[PDB]
């Protein structure tokens, strides 16, 4: 763990606290409280309070980025939301799109390092890069269904999990219907990746390696279901987030303004006060439960791409 | 109508950290701006009228 | 966890083994008396806690070391003998299962002691089921494998002394003491295990598993450096067995024993316990007694639990050997230097 | 109709109360002092209870959702429909509240010792403290559709 | 019906089981069948299309009995262990463990709680105190006196269960007669008005049962 | 008349949560020689905090026992949602009863131990409470939507 | 018609729960007999007194059993279970109860003769569970030949 | 109409919790015991966690997956298909997760004195979750006949 | 009827728990014998995955009866399924149950002595016969079950 | 007709599997423990796997058999003898197997110190078998009578 | 009627075969630990194990003559003195068995010492082999009452 330029923390600077704050306006209280340490470092670097704020106070940038990018993100949830499975019809499949992005670069970052002098980089993401590209294809194909060609059962989920069942069939639900082949091509694509993965690996080795390739085509096969899958902890603690702070603001905003006189300033006092101390607390809880975008991403990202080289690498970065 | 019209149009007008960048840190700052622009371009915020009459059923 | 089960007998014995618990001597009392040197500032300090009867049945002008061994004897008789006598069931069978496994190592020192010219009277206090009027005269008297397995087995319940009796009649275990009580300590543990795997699942019993866990491989640490430069035998049975197959091995034990100077091995398993790879056999005894110490305290404020009848006995066993080394310390006008690190733990 | 079903949305919080009070529990137990006081475990130890009482919080807000979607007089098949979410999540609240109660356990008694564990004791409750939100998501999904019955 | 048999037969074998359970071992509960029961319950609830219930039919009138049995039972179990605690201490001093028996008059008053409206629940009758479904309609009121027997019974053997539970703790519990004894007589006090808050909520709550025609 | 089995069992299980509840925090009450200082001095909120749990079965018993007739809708069958409603406010009273047990048993027993760790028992004991209270706003909740 | 076990079972429940604490109550006496001659006397006590508590099941059984056989209904044989469980719950742990308390109250007095006194006020205090549970026996027997 | 299977839905996230909840606390304790002798593998060792909790998002999506395809008629060709499905995934769940917690705490155990099998242990949890992902896709196949019932 | 599913997915659930009972009694005792010497971990990893390979059998078992599975389900169609996916599910369980135990002795065992793991590889490598031969009976009698009303 | 009779076929091969599972594995761990110390009496003591394991033949060809008397038709009296001969069955191997691997466990532990027994604990274990041959002929007799109804 | 007989005759051969089995692992156990201390005596050892198995052919006759008398018709009253015949060999064979093992084990023991002793246990094993001939006398007197018609 030396690395100096590259690659070991490139695309963990904006992936990590990107996908990290799309867990968490709730994310102002977080640039407050990660910005209010800033000039605070050396007089809070002697006071001793706690274990995990000692470790915030030293990773400033990453909880000042992540706490900065954490206010968009929790502007739009707390779009709108109004109802159930309203909201989390569009965050649910945003996740996916913008977890794509990333996995893409991971690939695409992989991809340009070891630089035929190259291999082994160019079967993965072919597989998942067809099915998880028509899935996203069609959860952005099924926001502009209106006509009635359309539909939200879920999509995304849907349409994949029905896909892959049926060859002769062309699409349920709202998939673009050009006209049956995109299953076969996807299918045929995500097949023929198989005989390749193995037999890119002597081409691009040179100008003990079948049990190599062979767990190496088992631990894509399942890191390929397995990153597509983690996913979901993002829009879940987020869904549980915005509706565990919409029903205590809900819940006390309205009893809050009651009773005017001095009971509404003295029952309006102490239910914001509760209202704002239970809520820095759940903010709290969920700005350290979003650390597996972190472990997810310093393992799973890092086996593709290439260790602890990126957390430092990280904090490395925006302080040079 | 969907947000690939406004992430096209943000993309289109814009270079996205294009194509050189300052000397120090050029690779964090130069591919900074870019996963910026595209992690709000994943975060345009599609919102309803795609999806819409909630609070169903 | 705790708490779920209705117990008639041992919310009674476990009212009882708290009573005589709550008003026994604690660790200021020990530090204060310890402090002071003085016979008579002894006796009148010692009479405000529970030793104070026992202390002020018999009693001289001067600090006689007989008493002093005939207090916690006569305490232990009352504290452990007297709740066996009212209790029934599956506690007073686990509560004479206790006494049976400290009476398999106990019985077994004065077994060893009979070939010496030993008796009943010329053995020091210990732990036991009851006193040496009924079954302690005929046992330490007995030395034939014959009488001692239907003295044994006159006993209700069986214990397992009939067991370690079966293997020592034929030679099996060693023709020394040491072989016999590190045999017999393995047999203790293995007894200890066997009872605590038999009625485990009736309460939550956290610290007893930590503290029997972390005293098998303390007791394994104690015979290894025991028999440190005494020339311990190898293939001999010296290596108690813990639940620990990961961290500590019967030939890191065993290898330790030995006089090589292989004491990296605790400093391996250090870390997690108040002992550590050292040289000096009173820094180890007094990092032993602390770890030992530690756990135990929990279990004399908490009530409903299995596992606070055997801390409150090997808490009533450490109590009564750092009061006998309290009381012995100052009862021959000396300063203590092991006892005065281990008076509180 | 039958008008069975109704026992969904009081038997959510059960499990996921029994699992948080076991984990509530299970976390004060365990050494905390040595000598005469901690490492400022005590502020450090009292994470554990909100992050199993997390769980019961939300339990009650799904309880509180199948209460509202169960209705006085309805067909049976929303009732057929209504049952099946309280039992996913209260599965999941009470196996994160025993995996909670496990880890604060042991992440508490090795955490009183050492004040450097508490960094991944923490991380261990508050990666198993998803159980009961997926779990209840899962209930809230299916508690959505058991209205307007036919 | 077939139930009046088996609810007698399983009301004295559930309490045939769990008396023998404490006792020497010629008998134990089995504990697979309550897996039996949910699993053949489930099992011939989930098929076939069918709803799978009870009906009470006539009798209603074992709560009653089983209040003041359940009252007594649970107050009569108390005092072993809360007297067998001055017995445990013995000669370990002349203190408050002989002067504290206020506990027992508390539990032997939950005996009588429970059984005061099991005998104050009934008038008149003594196979049925309400409207009853063998020669009227209107059951539900003789059908509720057993639930609330049953809950007032289990109240009162709770907090019976938990006054000697509180007393055989509270007999001394320091190491003799210096230090005072009301620190665990509060708390026995505290567990022991739930018998007189449980009678007082299940008696209101309960409604009246008696004077049936 | 199966409506009324659920306002009977409704208490049932809070006043056997708040009885373990009480006899567990009071049976830790024993030890250690010092009764003056710290026995009770803060140890009592466990005890007297578990006694609330039945009170939530017994008014929502009441309030199911007095809102339920047998002149009202009772022709459904829907009055199997009075055994949920009932029985949610007792298996959360007696889980309440049965955690504020084991923290106030946990806290009194760590609370003369420590001086300096006596706030931790309190502050974590005191988020016990709020358990029981979900199983009795929403039987109150699901009897205050039915007849 | 059910109710034929509800008479045996109070004295089922009386006589198993007398029966332990007779033989606990033994082995106490037995025990503590031992270590000496002139306790004998008064460790018979809680045998005795355990032993009283047949005469109260054996009673309600009679009586339950008088009205079993002539005049009998759907709706006769319900008192007689709960006035079996009734007298047999508290005669059962009256009777367990009076062992252990008996077996104390022998080992405390078998040192000094404080504790007898304690243990024949707990034993002679502790017929007011069994007397309570047999009146509600009494009374519930008393008030039956309602329904034909 | 008449159903009985709406709670194989919720039935299927919560041998996948419970079972990653235990191999959460499995590996937490062999994680915190070994965290107190040297605090270099404990970083690495928090690995099994994360990915021993990843098996509930299997159960999460087909409970999400069955949810999402229920109609509005009950008959004998949609009830009893998520029971199996979500018990089979539920299951292979529990079963991976109850041999992911021995396997995390004898890595974490084993690897507390001399760490040199954590990639045997990551191989052997990595290895695991195929047995789950095996049921998965079995409770996928007998989800996606779930829906035209008539 | 209708309850041939949980019938379908035993066979997976029998086989996916006597594999993970044997990959934990199989890392139960890699764990203790890595202790030891760190050169024999690449060797104990063969009952792991011998013990993994019974869950393909009833996975295929399982999808080779949905895959025969009608649109209408009865009383034929429920009944020879359970039976069918219960032998392959307690073939496996129990060959897993054998090969967790053989996989912890011998993965004792070969820490010792490395000449133990021909012998202790044929005495978990013969295990496969008992999953094999419930798959062939599970084919069989999923082979008559076909033409389900 | 119910056409359940496929659960005496099975529980024969899973009673005949479960018994020389627990045989082979009773027996594989006193040949692991006994070749621990001399792999010369490995081939001596191989002999009682492969006499455990040779048990589910008689399972598997009774379940097959069983199977293949069938048909494409079944009546409500159809599944006794199938249940009755493959309980039997089941138990005899059960039993067979069990005694074979407590007799191969004290085999090789006797073999182990002094190789003399070998004659004795091979008549022992060749002896055991015959409770499988003995239900696995009463098996064959009774679905021998399964070939004519329907 | 149902046709159900097939149960007792399997219930004859299945507590047969688990006592033999039993037996013959009780009297293996402990034949090559007492071999070991002497090699005169291990062909006199073998003799316990012919002793205990030989009870299993009084099931396996029982279910042999009760599974010809089953055929493809059957009736209400037949199928009821099977079960009680099939039970009673198969509780003292299976009781004899129990008490063979253990007293194999002790007269091997016992015998491995003083060979005097062989005598004892060689008695109680063929001392106890009259409840199974008893209950095989009884199983065939009822056997044989049962096939009056088909």
């Amino acid at each position: 763990a030396q690395y100096r330029e590259i690659n070991a923390g490139l695309p963990t600077i904006v992936t990590f606290p990107f996908m990290f704050a799309i867990m968490f306006g709730h994310g102002f209280l977080m640039t407050l409280a990660a910005l209010s340490l800033v000039l605070n470092e050396k007089k809070i670097n002697k006071m001793k309070r706690g274990e995990i704020f000692d470790m915030a106070f030293t990773g400033r940038y990453i909880i000042l980025l992540m706490g900065v990018f954490s206010m968009y993100t929790g502007f739009l949830y707390n779009g709108t939301e109004n109802a159930l499975l309203f909201s989390n019809s569009y965050k649910m499949k945003l996740s996916i799109l913008m977890g794509f992005i990333h996995m893409t670069y991971s690939y695409f970052f992989s991809l340009a390092n070891h630089l035929d002098i190259i291999g082994n980089f160019i079967p993965g993401l072919l597989f998942m890069q067809g099915i998880f590209g028509y899935l996203s294809v069609c959860i952005v194909y099924k926001w502009a269904v209106d006509w009635v060609k359309d539909g939200k059962p879920a999509p995304g989920l849907l349409n994949m999990l029905i896909n892959m069942f049926l060859s002769p069939g062309t699409i349920d639900d709202e998939l673009y219907p050009h006209q049956a082949k995109v299953q076969v091509f996807l299918l045929l694509m995500a097949l023929v990746c198989i005989p390749w993965l193995l037999l890119v690996k002597p081409l691009h080795f040179k100008f003990d390696i079948m049990i190599h390739q062979v767990i190496h085509t088992i631990e894509f096969c399942l890191n390929c279901v397995s990153h597509t899958a983690s996913y979901l902890r993002l829009w879940a603690l987020s869904l549980a987030h915005a509706q565990l702070s919409s029903v205590l603001w809900t819940m006390t905003i309205q009893i809050a303004f009651g009773f005017r006189g001095f009971v509404g300033v003295f029952m309006t006092v102490a239910l914001f006060a509760m209202w704002f101390a239970l809520t820095c607390a759940v903010l709290v809880l969920m700005e350290g439960t979003s650390a597996m975008l972190h472990s997810l991403r310093l393992h799973w990202v890092e086996s593709m791409s290439k260790p602890y080289e990126p957390f430092a690498f990280e904090y490395k970065d925006m302080e040079v | 109508y969907t947000v690939v019209g406004v992430f096209i149009v943000v993309s289109a007008m814009s270079v996205l950290f294009w194509i050189m960048a300052p000397k120090n840190n050029q690779a964090v700052w130069r591919s900074t701006v870019i996963l910026t622009l595209a992690m709000m371009f994943l975060m345009w915020a599609i919102t309803f009228l795609c999806q819409l009459h909630p609070l169903v059923a | 966890m705790e708490g779920v089960y209705f117990n008639i007998d041992n919310g009674f014995i476990e009212g009882v083994v708290r009573g005589y618990r709550n008003g026994l001597l604690s660790n200021n009392q020990y530090i204060n008396l310890t402090q002071c040197d003085t016979l008579e500032d002894l006796k009148l300090q010692l009479s405000s806690t529970d030793y104070g009867n026992f202390l002020s049945s018999v009693s001289s002008e001067s600090l006689t070391t007989s008493l002093i061994q005939e207090y916690a004897s006569s305490k232990l008789y009352h504290e452990f003998n007297y709740i066996r006598d009212q209790s029934s069931g599956s506690t007073r069978k686990f509560m004479d299962y206790i006494t049976y496994g400290y009476m398999i190592d106990n019985v077994a020192l004065m077994i060893t002691g009979t070939i010496h010219d030993r008796d009943k009277g010329e053995i020091l206090q210990r732990c036991h089921p009851l006193g040496w009027f009924d079954t302690l005269p005929t046992l330490s008297v007995a030395t034939d494998l014959e009488s001692l397995y239907e003295t044994v087995l006159v006993d209700t319940p069986l214990a397992p002394y009939f067991k370690n009796c079966f293997d020592t009649a034929e030679e099996l275990d060693d023709m020394n003491i040491e072989i016999i009580r590190n045999k017999l300590y393995k047999a203790y543990l293995e007894d200890f295990y066997n009872f605590v795997t038999e009625e485990i699942p009736e309460p939550a019993k956290e610290c007893m598993q930590t503290l029997l866990g972390f005293e098998a491989d303390r007791r394994s640490i104690n015979i290894a450096l025991n028999s440190l430069q005494s020339s311990d035998i190898d293939p001999d049975l010296k290596s108690d067995l813990l639940p620990n197959i990961g961290k500590l091995y019967p030939l890191a034990t065993f290898h330790l024993a030995q006089a090589q100077d292989f004491e990296g091995v605790r400093a391996a398993l250090a870390n997690v316990y108040e002992y550590r790879g050292f040289l000096e056999t009173g820094n180890l005894e007094d990092h032993f007694y602390q770890l030992e110490m530690e756990l135990c305290r929990d279990a004399f404020t908490q009530q409903f639990a299995i596992s606070t009848v055997w801390a409150w006995m090997k808490s009533k066993e450490q109590e009564v050997r750092n009061i006998t080394w309290i009381a012995e310390c100052i009862a021959q006008n000396q300063r203590e230097r092991i006892n005065n690190y281990i008076s509180v733990y | 109709a039958p008008f069975f079903g109704a026992i969904g949305c009081a038997s959510a919080i059960i499990f996921t109360s029994l699992g948080a009070a076991y984990g509530t529990a299970k976390s004060g137990v365990g050494i905390c002092a040595t000598c005469v006081l901690r490492p400022d475990l005590l502020f450090k130890n009292i994470v554990p209870v909100i992050m199993a009482g997390i769980i019961a919080i939300y339990g009650l807000v799904v309880s509180v959702l199948v209460c509202y979607s169960l209705g006085q007089k309805q067909a049976l098949y929303t009732g057929f429909i209504q049952l099946g979410a309280g039992l996913s999540v209260g599965l999941s609240g009470l196996a994160a509240g025993f995996a909670i109660g496990i880890v604060g356990d042991a992440g508490v008694r090795g955490s009183s010792q050492q004040p450097r564990l508490f960094v991944g004791m923490i991380l261990i409750l508050i990666f198993a403290e998803v159980l009961g939100l997926y779990g209840l998501i899962v209930a809230l999904l299916l508690n959505s559709r058991a209205t307007q019955d036919v | 019906m077939n139930k009046e048999s088996k609810d007698d037969d399983m009301s004295l074998g559930k309490f045939s089981f769990s008396h023998f359970l404490y006792y020497l071992v010629l008998i134990v509960v089995i504990v697979y069948g309550l897996y039996k029961l949910f699993t053949g319950h489930g099992s011939d609830i989930n098929f076939g299309k069918f709803l799978l219930r009870t009906s009470p039919y006539m009798w209603a009138n074992l709560g009653i009995a089983l209040c003041v049995g359940l009252s007594v039972v649970g107050a009569a179990w108390g005092i072993f262990i809360t007297g067998s605690s001055m017995i445990g201490a013995g000669v370990r001093a002349p203190r408050i463990t002989t002067k504290n028996l206020i506990s027992i008059i508390f539990c032997e008053v939950v005996a009588i709680y429970g059984l005061i409206i099991a005998i104050v629940f009934s008038s008149k009758l003594t196979v049925a105190t309400a409207e009853n479904m063998y020669s009227k309609s209107n059951l539900y009121t003789g059908y509720s006196l057993f639930w609330a027997g049953i809950t007032v019974g289990a109240s009162n053997l709770i907090c019976g269960i938990a006054v000697g539970i509180t007393g055989a703790t509270a007999a001394i519990s320091d190491a003799a007669d210096s230090a005072l004894f009301v620190k665990i007589l509060v708390i026995e006090i505290f567990g022991s008005i739930l018998g007189l808050l449980g009678l007082i909520v299940g008696l209101l709550m309960a409604g009246k049962a008696s004077e049936f025609q | 008349f199966f409506g009324f089995a659920g306002c009977a069992a409704a208490m049932v299980l809070s006043c056997l949560g708040a009885a373990i509840g009480t006899a567990k925090s009071g049976i830790g009450i024993a030890g250690i020689g010092t009764f003056k200082p710290e026995l009770i001095m803060k140890s009592l909120i466990p005890v007297v905090m578990s006694g609330i749990l039945a009170i939530y079965g017994l008014v929502v018993a009441v309030l199911i026992a007095g809102n339920l007739s047998p002149t009202e809708d009772y022709t459904l069958f829907n009055g199997f949602m009075h055994l949920s409603c009932g029985l949610c406010v007792g298996f959360a009273c007696l889980s309440s009863g049965y955690a504020i047990g084991m923290v106030g048993d946990v806290g009194v027993r760590k609370y003369m131990h420590q001086p300096r760790l006596f706030v931790g028992i309190v502050l974590i004991l005191i988020f016990s409470e709020v358990l029981g209270l979900y199983g009795m706003i929403v039987a109150l909740i699901l009897n205050t939507r039915g007849s």
